[PDB]
């Protein structure tokens, strides 16, 4: 019955502002306080404040009081959280919350970075790979923004032994990710391995054959 | 602000195991504490509220209880759906505050990582940068130390690591460490090594490759 609907994701530049919406349904909007909670990637939960939809009275956490505005549109059962003067520390999943129910959250990513397709580089089985009958090979998907990028191998024909790592934000503000697969070292001469990289946000599609090199 | 000290921050356990998480309050909160579960997929669900009342949507293997300033969440017998993050939340005072959380992971026997190292592709070198990848594969537990040495000189602040979630089938982790250097620096050096320490390794494992070779 209780539904708390939030937007998917948002990319904002430093110093800019973001106005998150939280649409509620399933109960009496004004009868409940709406909380906003922040969660930085792999971080804990932090309460930002609440607003009483009935009167508009808000109560804040001092850290956000000076930059956050909590408003409500009772006509549309929507609470809004505008956070101003964003910096990278504001990149996080922001949830709206009412007693017992949590929204799915909106991932806000603050970056001065521009859209860019990944450079895909082969992580080749050389000799320093092969763990006996097991070689590791993969693709380094570098310098793309924003996330995400999907990587598959041999057009989905290869699923076993695949590890696509969570992306990391380089100091350049661009992401980088690696996808690796462990395969029988003896299959390197009878089987071709191709990582299929698709960065839909910049529609860059790339097929890189990862070929063994042994000087 | 009312502090909530949640312990332990991390916990490894097996199916069928009994586990209790606890949150200690700095000041009296009179049972105004809830326990939240955040599934791997990010969704958050309240399990217990008012410290001891089981939320209708929550399984009976969960229960809350309080001893003075200690509030605990106990899972009678852990099931697969219980391996997640847990947070206690207090609503006695403002600002609302949360405990630091408890990440519950699957316990399995130690497994040394398979380590692989990858030289930069000549393809990448054409762009002025060099990434060297050290791959730690299918290991357990999660804790692993990876250090980069370039011509035996410990590298610092120029590498980044990434770890996958615990594997659904074998409960292992895989870790990737990437060392980034300018093409210039990369060419000013010969031996690139990645030294790994992990509980399943009785000794540090080093994988390396020479630039002035294969």
């Amino acid at each position: 019955q209780v539904q708390l609907l939030e937007p998917g994701t948002e990319l904002v530049k430093p110093g800019a502002s973001v106005k998150l919406s939280c649409r509620a349904s399933g109960y009496s909007f004004t009868s409940y306080w709406m909380h906003w909670v922040k969660q930085r990637p792999g971080q804990g939960l932090e309460w930002i404040g609440l607003i009483d939809p009935s009167n508009g009275r808000t109560n804040f956490n001092d850290k956000f009081k000076s930059r956050a505005t909590l408003t409500v549109d009772t006509s549309s059962s929507t609470a809004y959280m505008q956070l101003s003067s964003l910096t990278s520390e504001d990149s996080a999943v922001y949830y709206c919350v009412r007693i017992a129910y949590w929204g799915q959250g909106t991932l806000v990513t603050v970056s001065s970075a521009s859209t860019k397709g990944p450079s895909v580089f082969p992580l080749a089985p050389s000799s320093k790979s092969t763990s006996g009958g097991t070689a590791a090979l993969g693709c380094l998907v570098k310098d793309y923004f924003p996330e995400p990028v999907t990587v598959s191998w041999n057009s989905g024909a290869l699923t076993s032994g695949v590890h696509t790592f969570p992306a990391v934000l380089q100091s350049s503000g661009l992401y980088s990710l690696s996808s690796v697969v462990t395969v029988p070292s003896s299959s390197l001469g009878t089987q071709t391995y191709i990582c299929n990289v698709n960065h839909k946000p910049s529609n860059t599609k790339v097929d890189k054959k990862v070929e063994p090199k042994s000087c | 602000e009312i502090q909530l000290t949640q312990s332990p921050s991390s916990l490894s356990a097996s199916l069928g195991e009994r586990v209790s998480l606890t949150c200690r309050t700095s000041q009296e909160i009179s049972g105004y504490l809830s326990w939240l579960q955040q599934k791997p997929d990010g969704t958050i669900k309240r399990l217990i509220y008012d410290a001891t009342k089981l939320d209708s949507g929550a399984p009976k293997r969960f229960s809350g209880s309080r001893s003075g300033s200690d509030y605990s969440l106990t899972i009678s017998s852990l099931e697969s759906e219980d391996f997640a993050d847990y947070y206690c939340l207090q609503y006695a005072s403002f600002p609302r505050t949360f405990g630091g959380g408890t990440k519950l992971e699957i316990k399995r026997t130690v497994a040394a990582p398979s380590v692989f190292i990858f030289p930069p592709s000549d393809e990448q070198l054409k762009s002025g940068t060099a990434s060297v990848v050290c791959l730690l594969n299918n290991f357990y537990p999660r804790e692993a130390k990876v250090q980069w040495k370039v011509d035996n000189a410990l590298q610092s602040g120029n590498s980044q690591e990434s770890v996958t979630e615990q594997d659904s089938k074998d409960s292992t982790y895989s870790l990737s460490s990437t060392l980034t250097l300018s093409k210039a620096d990369y060419e000013k050096h010969k031996v690139y090594a990645c030294e790994v320490t992990h509980q399943g390794l009785s000794s540090p494992v080093t994988k390396s490759f020479n630039r002035g070779e294969c």
